């Protein structure tokens, strides 16, 4: 059971990490809309850039979650 | 006979393909900081996330339904 709570928690982390990056390409679009009317205000490029910094951290457990699978099934 | 293995593998692929939209995604901030006076580059770079998450969702959801599988 112990690859059972691991392969579970990867389906967790993996279905997160596709709503923020879905979330991510919504939010950038928009922004897209702010520029073009001139309206920039700094926090909006802000809010993209924790996104980004989100998803690289969410990315990275990811990665950590497999060395725990391979580790276990050796 | 590889199970672990093929999950990995398509986890690997899947990652490649989220890595490809986050340097896209980057593309695109790094653009907007620089306040473009054209939009095109940067349209057509939204256009593009939109197939590649397409796509991710879709990977995702059948590794999703694998991964439950296997803990059975």
């Amino acid at each position: 059971s112990p690859r059972s709570y691991l392969l579970k928690e990867l389906a967790d982390l993996s279905q997160h990490l596709v709503r923020l990056l879905e979330r991510l390409v919504r939010e950038s679009e928009r922004v897209v809309e702010v520029l073009e009317r001139g309206e920039v205000d700094e926090e909006e490029l802000k809010r993209l850039e924790d996104l980004h910094r989100e998803l690289e951290k969410a990315v990275r457990e990811v990665r950590e979650t497999h060395r725990e699978i391979r580790e276990r099934s050796r | 006979e590889y199970i672990i293995k093929d999950i990995l593998d398509s986890q690997e692929h899947l990652l490649r393909l989220i890595e490809e939209l986050l340097e896209t995604q980057k593309e695109l901030l790094e653009i907007l900081k620089r306040r473009p006076d054209s939009v095109e580059r940067v349209r057509e770079l939204v256009r593009r996330s939109k197939e590649i998450a397409d796509e991710i969702r879709r990977q995702s959801d059948r590794n999703v339904r694998l991964l439950e599988e296997v803990s059975k």
